[PDB]
């Protein structure tokens, strides 16, 4: 239930989606940086808060930001 | 693309473990992963221990989604094996998740919509002191 | 935007290199690029990177 | 690595309790100075069997009592310990 | 809204156990609730204030009733030096016979506690002499608490709710507070002191049944309305007055004598009456300043706007500082907490030097408790003021309205402030530790004459300027020719100079090299604490490591392991770190005070005056020495009255140590432990018939920090309260 | 409260105050 | 102490019964989905 | 005198602080022969104690009610040898250290790999700067007057 | 143990002489760390138990220590060489 956001500074490094261990981030056609690629978070209902995404974007400050919100069973990473 | 359909393919050989399913899998969701292999190797289970996958089709049910993605990334990297995994509800309603449109989320693909994309630089969001008594937070705008 | 090998000072308020100088590498001249200028700095940030791209209206001091 | 970090403190706790046990039990029921006719008086006076059953006993009869040599060692050959 | 927290949906949909915890935590943050508007919030604040007042008055009434029912107040009244005040009785079914015989001291028929809160002297001073008066006060306080509850319920009904625009009427609220709540209350207290307290001190009974009969002055109200006001200061009590009897008592109601009553060693009642009259008149006059609706009066906004000095030295001045303080509740809360925490240290520093209650300063175990209590309260309050300043900066500050005022220029140059606070704290700590360790080595090598002893010449000069004649400075109040001396020679200096030049009370105790070092340690503590709190409050909106901190809120665990590591980064964590330093500073201050006064009361001030200049002296002559009756509260030979403290003391330690458990070990270990504990519970027969509803999870990160700090603080408070009470009351100075 | 009835008076007054606090709490929730 | 039989009536009714019933009430209020 | 302290060469409590220590040393000494290393060491210690106690009285320090010197860090001209006289030389040394370090940083910063010249010092240049750092006040004040001491385009940012 | 120890004196009376094999230079008043251990010696009292080990080994002269010291040094170099 955490809120992921992708600001318009992604240079299409594709590392955010490679790092996320939940299949949350995916690439999308969006012209404007170099290769008409951008990130997209359609499956935010599965992000646990790993913040592996933010630890990969080599932008000035950041282009993908995770905001920890309401906690659920999927986001808590529980298996019991 | 039409999402692949489940079947009754066999399961990898495994002597058991104490890191398997729990009651969460009968009152809530649980996941199942399949793949295709050309021989019989030894692969490390994401729940502890090793198992010998079988030739051709294999099907494995786990307890979380992160387990399936971990095992699938390990497969795609070490064995060069493509895979999918689903989520099954208590009432037997299968839902197809990972290769949602066939292509993995790394490679670009047409017919994909952008979600959660803001048309501004991260350092431009308004302060949290104008949007008070108004549940818009700072960034959903 | 600016010339190649030009020393420009940043104005991006949320930049590690704010009020610091850097030499342009190569500004892309495509029609629809939002941050074409590429500048490399001689001091890494908390993440370790030293190259970053800005828009021409976001950094200039000469 | 973090489990080793956490286990170092419990190893410290265990070994400290062991050495406290040994120190007090030896000074109380083993060592001493015997005089003629056989009379033997231990250092503390055999107060381990009765005073070591309560944490207060370990506080005063071991820490407070035996810590009275180091604190007032100033101006003596045992000053570096103080 | 269908589960335990009905004011939030995020916690309602939480299946884990955390739903419980964060339901009790975010229970009073009315701002961050569901569907909150600026008119429900203010009314909830109003009703909660009424409930708080009700609770306070119920507590006071309970104290009165329990001293009246089980205490020995009447006996204590006629011998306040050879009897112990009883707080209440104890009925513990776990007690043993020796414990009953031990705790049955005093005059009671069973086992009781001894009141170390000083309420006996307070109630006896203001003129209470019988359990009947205490019971009357108790029932009256029950009545007023019931009235406050009635009003609190009333002002929530739809017909009588106040509007949000009524609360923001700052002018009229300040006017009425200043005038009524301060001046009229002080005037009523002056009336009570004149009518009931002073005559009962002279000896004559005065109660409700004869209020309009007995007048407090032989020529009452005549000289007052004729301007001949000195008539009420004709003949005060003399040195032979016995407090309670009429053996050598005067008739003046108001005067300015200064000093202490020679018997009770406390201030003169007439002096308190005169002071309250003066400040009542001052407050009443100062009330009529702001325009309410009568034409005259100020506009507190144009006053703020008018104070931009010409020359742009500090930007646009105070333009806009009215709306920020009016609309934001956290700004007002921070100002209130700071101004309250300064005076709740002022009271602590004053009440021991100038004891205001009869036969105080002879209860050597009560003054210590009062000082320690009030100083710890003041520390917590001073920390809360900065906490709420940070919350204001995070969620209430508008950078567009506050365009270039002083509040914006504080954020504009915060790096300089933090750098200079850092430098001051580093300097103080370096040099204080260096001198203490040098003196330690010098005493260790048997050469005590080679230690750096520094006389506090500035404070000694100040004391000499107050009339002390020990250091021979002879400046401005010891000089017999200074106009400052001749001015107050007729009015109060005969008593002030007499009290301050008597080296047996707490009025400006003498100071030497040992006080210098402790004052510098106190300065270091204050500086480091304000450094932490100011760094937090300033880099609460954002820093170079995380320049969007305002969007994440006040308390959040971290921002991931990336970017080098951003653990413990929020402003709530700055406050959590500053709490430790606050506790440490207050511990230093209380250690200093308690050792100084123990050595004063025993009779050998030259033990503190000589064994404090090094650091082993504190560990051996104060901590280790004064713990001989504490730990001996029970032993294999029996037990005595201090046993309870000997328990509590140890108790403290335990709790304190348990705090470490929550501060050293972090969550990822405990969650991976719970995940197998749940397995073990599920895979056992005869025990899987039961079943948990809330999924068991490890405590959160900020929650773990909070629990750890709570344990640390409770232990720190308890193991020192026990020690300060046992080591003192077990010897009584 | 050296007397006997006075304790009963205190008890009943505390009970009334408790009912008042109960109503206030209900209104606050 | 005038009564001296009230402390034997109240602390058993305030340290044993009062928590026993308020914890049950609060547990029923916590573990309910409405 | 000042602060109610008597001078140390008249303090009747200094005599005891001397004679007690002397007698303790002699009690230690009487456990050996007058021609053995412990006796020589103890006699040296006693002579050092006497030389120390016969210097404080001559300097002018004020002793206390317990027979211990007390430092008047006030500015008193009769006591400049306690704080301000050593404080000035300390400030000189510390300004020396700081100035030569700052100058080394300034010089290194304009090189090829300035980060390399900070884990691997270049002793010739460092020695040159340490040598030239004797007249640091005449250089610091000169850099202040010439507007070369501080920067204005600092790289702090806060969003 | 060979150069700054009261070993030979300890051997003549092991029950009244405290072991000591370390002496301190007199510089800043630390001379008092050289306590009176007995036998005409002044130094810190050691607790390593080396005196008992040497007495049990048969070592009875400071010479027999000197040599072995040199011996150790040789092995040191040897080890380094290897
Ligand atoms: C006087 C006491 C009287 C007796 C009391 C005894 C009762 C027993 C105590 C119960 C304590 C429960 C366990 C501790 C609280 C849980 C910790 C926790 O969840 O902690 C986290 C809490 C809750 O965090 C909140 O968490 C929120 C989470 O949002 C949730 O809530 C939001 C709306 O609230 C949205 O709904 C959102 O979707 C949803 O996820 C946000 O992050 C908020 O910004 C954040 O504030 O944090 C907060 O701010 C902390 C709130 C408390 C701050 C007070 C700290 C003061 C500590 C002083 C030191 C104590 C010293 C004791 C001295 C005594 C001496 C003798
Ligand atoms: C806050 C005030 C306060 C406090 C802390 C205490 C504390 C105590 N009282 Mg008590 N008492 C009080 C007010 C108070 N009293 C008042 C006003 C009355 C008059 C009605 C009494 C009448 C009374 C009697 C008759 C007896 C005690 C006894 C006791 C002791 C055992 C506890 C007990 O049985 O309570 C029982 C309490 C009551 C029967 C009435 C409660 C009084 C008010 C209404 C409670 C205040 C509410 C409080 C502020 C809210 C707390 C909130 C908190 C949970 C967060 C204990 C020391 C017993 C004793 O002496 O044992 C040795 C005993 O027999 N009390
Ligand atoms: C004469 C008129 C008057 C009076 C008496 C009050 C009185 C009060 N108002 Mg109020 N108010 C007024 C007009 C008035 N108001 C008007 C016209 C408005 C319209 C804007 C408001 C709006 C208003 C709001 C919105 C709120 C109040 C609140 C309060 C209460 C403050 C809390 C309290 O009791 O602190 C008591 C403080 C003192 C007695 C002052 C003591 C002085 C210092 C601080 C302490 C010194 C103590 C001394 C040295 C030693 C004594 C201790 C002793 C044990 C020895 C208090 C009862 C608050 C409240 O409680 O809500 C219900 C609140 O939230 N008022
Ligand atoms: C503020 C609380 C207060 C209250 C309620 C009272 C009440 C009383 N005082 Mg009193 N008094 C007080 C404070 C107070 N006093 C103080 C602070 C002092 C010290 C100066 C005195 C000194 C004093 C004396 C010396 C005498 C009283 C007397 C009296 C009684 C008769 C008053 C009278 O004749 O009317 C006074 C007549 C008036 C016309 C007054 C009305 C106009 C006033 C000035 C209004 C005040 C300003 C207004 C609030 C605005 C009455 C019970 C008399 C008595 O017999 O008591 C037993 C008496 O002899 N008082
Ligand atoms: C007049 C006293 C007073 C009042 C009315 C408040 C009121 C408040 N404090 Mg607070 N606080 C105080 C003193 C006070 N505090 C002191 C003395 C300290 C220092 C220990 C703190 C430390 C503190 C922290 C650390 C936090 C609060 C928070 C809060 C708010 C929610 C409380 C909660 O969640 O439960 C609430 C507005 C919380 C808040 O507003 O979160 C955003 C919060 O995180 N307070
Ligand atoms: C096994 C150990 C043990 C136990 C169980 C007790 C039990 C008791 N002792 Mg006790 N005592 C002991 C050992 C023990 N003693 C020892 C070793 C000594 C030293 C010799 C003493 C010395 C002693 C004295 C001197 C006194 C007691 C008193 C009491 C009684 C307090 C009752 C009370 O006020 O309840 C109310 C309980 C509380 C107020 C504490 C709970 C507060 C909680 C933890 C914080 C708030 C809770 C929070 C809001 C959430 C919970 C809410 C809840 C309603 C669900 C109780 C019968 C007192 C007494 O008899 O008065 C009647 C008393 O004055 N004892
Ligand atoms: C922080 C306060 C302060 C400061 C900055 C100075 C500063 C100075 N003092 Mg000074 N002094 C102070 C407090 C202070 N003093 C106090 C409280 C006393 C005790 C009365 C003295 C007593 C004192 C004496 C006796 C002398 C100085 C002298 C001096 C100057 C060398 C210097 C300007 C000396 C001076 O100016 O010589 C002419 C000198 O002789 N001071
Ligand atoms: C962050 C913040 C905040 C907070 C802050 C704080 C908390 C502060 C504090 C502060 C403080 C707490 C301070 C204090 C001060 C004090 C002072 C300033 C004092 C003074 C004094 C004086 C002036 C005195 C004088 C005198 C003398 C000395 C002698 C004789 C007498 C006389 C009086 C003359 C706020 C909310 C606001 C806002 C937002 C942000
Ligand atoms: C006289 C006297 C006194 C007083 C003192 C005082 C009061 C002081 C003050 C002071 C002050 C108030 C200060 C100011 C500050 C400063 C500033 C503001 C600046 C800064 C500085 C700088 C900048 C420096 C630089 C440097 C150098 C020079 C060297 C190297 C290092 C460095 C680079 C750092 C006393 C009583 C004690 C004693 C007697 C005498
Ligand atoms: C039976 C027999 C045999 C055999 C024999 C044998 C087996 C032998 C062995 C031998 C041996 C087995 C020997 C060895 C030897 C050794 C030695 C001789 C050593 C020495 C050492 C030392 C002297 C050391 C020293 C030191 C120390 C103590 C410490 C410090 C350092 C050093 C190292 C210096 C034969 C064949 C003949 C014949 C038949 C019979
Ligand atoms: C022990 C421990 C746990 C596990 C501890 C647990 C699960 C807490 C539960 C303890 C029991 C079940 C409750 C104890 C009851 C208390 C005496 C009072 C409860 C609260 C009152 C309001 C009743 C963590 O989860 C943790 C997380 C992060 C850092 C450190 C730690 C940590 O140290």
């Amino acid at each position: 239930a955490h809120s992921v956001k992708i600001y318009d500074t992604c240079i299409g490094c594709t590392q955010c989606v490679r790092a996320c261990p939940t299949d949350v981030l995916e690439m999308v056609p969006w012209d404007g940086c170099k290769a008409s690629q951008i990130a997209s978070a359609p499956r935010t209902e599965d992000c646990v808060g790993c913040k592996r995404c933010e630890s990969a974007c080599p932008t000035d400050f950041l282009s993908v930001r995770v905001y920890l919100g309401a906690e659920t069973t999927r986001s808590m990473g529980l298996a019991y | 693309t039409p999402p692949t359909l489940n079947a009754d393919t066999p399961a990898p050989i495994f002597g058991g473990s104490t890191g398997g399913l729990l009651r969460k899998a009968q009152v809530e969701e649980f996941y199942v992963i399949t793949w295709e292999s050309p021989k019989e190797q030894i692969f490390e289970m994401p729940t502890g221990g090793a198992a010998i996958m079988r030739s051709g089709p294999n099907l494995l049910k786990l307890a979380r989604k992160e387990q399936c993605l971990a095992l699938g990334a390990r497969l795609r990297t070490k064995f060069k094996i493509q895979y999918q995994f689903y989520r099954v509800f208590p009432n037997g309603e299968v839902q197809y998740l990972h290769p949602k449109d066939g292509v993995y989320p790394e490679k670009v693909n047409a017919g994909r919509s952008p979600v959660g994309v803001n048309n501004r630089s991260i350092g431009k969001n308004a302060n949290p002191a104008e949007l008070k008594f108004a549940h818009k937070q700072a960034y959903d705008l | 935007g600016p010339k190649r090998g030009s020393i420009v000072k940043v104005l991006r308020r949320e930049s590690y290199w704010f009020n610091d100088t850097g030499k342009v590498v190569a500004v892309d001249q495509a029609p629809g690029v939002r941050y074409p200028v590429v500048v490399r700095f001689d001091k890494v940030n908390y993440a370790g990177v030293s190259t970053n791209n800005y828009s021409p209206d976001e950094l200039e001091a000469a | 690595w973090d489990h080793v970090f956490l286990g170092l403190f419990w190893m410290y706790n265990a070994i400290s309790v062991v050495i406290f046990h040994f120190s007090w039990k030896m000074q109380s029921d083993v060592w001493g100075s015997i005089s003629d006719q056989g009379v033997v008086t231990h250092i503390t006076g055999g107060n381990f069997a009765q005073s070591s059953i309560t944490i207060n006993g370990w506080l005063r009869d071991f820490l407070w009592a035996q810590a009275s040599q180091v604190i007032q060692s100033y101006g003596s050959s045992l000053s570096a310990y103080g | 809204a269908s589960r335990f927290p009905k004011f939030s949906r995020g916690l309602s949909q939480d299946p884990t156990t955390r739903r419980i915890w964060f339901g009790i935590a975010t229970a009073h943050d009315f701002e961050s609730h569901d569907d909150m508007t600026e008119e429900r919030l203010y009314q909830k604040i109003f009703a909660s204030h009424f409930g708080q007042l009700a609770i306070i008055f119920l507590w006071t009434s309970g104290n009165l009733f329990h001293v009246a029912w089980q205490g020995n107040f009447e006996a204590w009244g006629q011998d306040p030096l050879h009897v112990r005040p009883i707080a209440h009785a104890i009925w513990d079914p776990h007690f043993g016979q020796p414990a009953v015989e031990a705790f049955t001291r005093g005059g009671a028929s069973g086992p009781v506690n001894i009141a170390y809160s000083g309420v006996y002297q307070w109630w006896y001073t203001i003129g209470l002499r019988t359990n009947q008066d205490l019971y009357g006060g108790s029932i009256f306080l029950l009545f007023v608490s019931a009235l406050f509850l009635i009003a609190g319920w009333l002002h929530l009904q739809p017909k009588w709710k106040p509007s949000v625009s009524w609360f923001k009427n700052a002018e009229s609220r300040l006017n009425h507070h200043l005038s009524g709540l301060f001046g009229v209350s002080s005037l009523a207290w002056t009336g009570h002191l004149v009518h009931v307290a002073i005559p009962e001190s002279r000896g004559e009974h005065v109660r409700w049944n004869n209020l309009l009969t007995a007048l407090p002055h032989p020529q009452g109200l005549g000289p007052f309305f004729a301007g001949q006001w000195n008539v009420y200061a004709q003949n005060p009590d003399s040195n032979s007055h016995l407090f309670g009897t009429s053996e050598g008592a005067g008739t003046a109601i108001l005067t300015f004598l200064g000093g202490f009553h020679p018997q009770t060693q406390s201030l003169w009642l007439t002096d308190m009456a005169h002071h309250h009259l003066a400040i009542a008149v001052i407050f009443i006059i100062a009330g009529h300043m702001y325009r309410t609706n009568f034409g005259i009066g100020h506009s507190m906004k144009e006053i703020l706007e008018a104070h931009t000095p010409p020359g742009g030295r500090l930007g646009r001045g105070h333009k806009g500082l009215y709306d920020t303080i009016n609309n934001s509740l956290h700004f007002q809360l921070g100002l209130a907490l700071a101004s309250l925490g300064v005076i709740t240290s002022l009271v602590a520093q004053h009440m021991y030097s100038l004891p205001p209650y009869a036969f105080l300063a002879q209860d050597f175990t009560t003054q210590a408790a009062l000082y320690t209590h009030h100083q710890y309260i003041a520390g917590f309050i001073m920390t809360g003021a900065f906490a709420h300043g940070a919350i204001f900066f995070i969620r209430d500050y508008n950078p567009e309205q506050n365009k270039d005022n002083v509040l914006a220029r504080m954020l504009e140059h915060k790096e300089a402030i933090i750098s200079h606070l850092s430098w001051a704290s580093l300097f103080l700590g370096f040099h204080t530790l260096g001198l203490y360790v040098h003196n330690d080595v010098m005493l260790a090598f048997g050469t005590p004459e080679k230690q750096i002893l520094i006389e506090p010449v500035f404070a000694q000069w100040i004391q000499s300027a107050h009339g002390k004649a020990l250091y021979g400075f002879d400046v401005l109040l010891s000089s017999a020719d200074s106009p400052a001396f001749n001015a107050g020679q007729t009015l109060w200096l005969p008593g002030w100079l007499d009290a301050i030049n008597n080296n047996s009370n707490s009025l400006f105790l003498t100071i030497g090299p040992g006080d210098f070092l402790v004052h510098h340690a106190i300065a270091l503590g204050l500086h480091t604490t304000t450094l932490i709190l100011v760094k937090g409050a300033l880099d609460a909106r954002g820093s170079k490591l995380m320049p969007d901190k305002k969007e994440f809120g006040y308390s959040f665990p971290c921002d991931g392991p990336g970017r080098g590591g951003t653990c413990d980064i929020s402003a709530w964590d700055a406050f959590y770190l500053a709490v430790f330093w606050m506790l440490n500073t207050i511990g230093w201050v209380t250690f200093y005070w308690h050792w100084k006064h123990i050595t004063l009361w025993q009779g050998n001030v030259a033990q503190f005056n000589e064994s404090s200049t090094y650091l082993m002296g504190w560990l051996r002559d104060y901590l280790w020495l004064n713990s001989s009756q504490l730990i001996n509260g029970y032993n294999p030979f029996g037990m005595n009255s201090l046993s309870v403290w000997a328990w509590m003391f140890l108790f403290g330690h335990l709790v304190w140590a348990t705090g470490f458990m929550f501060l050293i070990s972090w969550r990822g270990y405990w969650q991976e432990l719970i995940e197998t504990l749940a397995w073990a519970h599920e895979r056992t027969p005869l025990a899987n018939l039961v079943r948990w509803k809330d999924k068991p999870v490890a405590l959160s990160i900020v929650q773990a920090r909070l629990v750890g700090l709570a344990h640390f603080s409770v232990g720190y408070i308890f193991t020192y309260a026990a020690f300060l009470i046992a080591s003192t009351s077990g010897k009584f100075g | 409260s050296i007397s006997d009835s006075q304790i009963i008076v205190a008890l009943v007054s505390a009970f009334i105050t408790g009912i008042l606090a109960l109503r206030l709490g209900k209104s606050l929730y | 102490m005038t009564a001296s039989y009230l402390p034997s009536i109240f602390v058993p009714l305030i340290g044993l019964v009062f928590p026993a019933i308020t914890m049950a009430s609060l547990f029923i209020y916590i573990e309910q989905d409405e | 005198d000042v602060a109610g302290l008597t001078p140390c060469k008249e303090s009747k409590g200094f005599a005891k602080r001397e004679k007690q220590e002397i007698k303790k040393l002699e009690s230690r000494l009487k456990l050996y022969a007058p021609d053995s290393a412990p006796a020589l060491a103890l006699n040296a210690t006693i002579e050092k104690t006497k030389r120390r106690f016969a210097f404080y009285g001559n300097e002018g320090l004020l002793c206390g009610t317990d027979g211990l010197p007390h430092l008047i860090v006030d500015g008193d001209q009769a006591h400049l040898g306690e704080f301000v006289y050593p404080g000035l030389v300390f400030l000189y040394i510390a300004g020396w250290i700081g100035w030569v370090g700052r100058a080394y940083l300034i010089d290194v910063r304009t090189s090829k790999k300035p980060t390399e010249k900070e884990i691997i010092i270049d002793v010739p240049l460092a020695l040159r700067i340490m040598s030239k750092g004797l007249t640091w006040p005449v250089a610091a004040i000169g850099e202040l007057r010439s507007g070369k001491l501080v920067e204005k385009s600092a790289n702090i940012t806060v969003s | 143990g060979a150069r700054f120890s009261n070993y030979e004196a300890w051997l003549s009376d092991p029950t009244h002489i405290k072991p000591s094999a370390q002496v301190v230079w007199p510089i800043v008043g630390q001379k008092i760390l050289n306590g009176d251990v007995g036998g005409g010696f002044q130094g810190i009292q050691i607790t390593s138990g080396f005196f008992q080990l040497w007495r049990a080994s048969g070592i009875t002269s400071e010479l027999q220590l000197y040599t072995t010291a040199i011996g150790g040094l040789i092995f040191a170099a040897l080890m380094l060489f290897a």
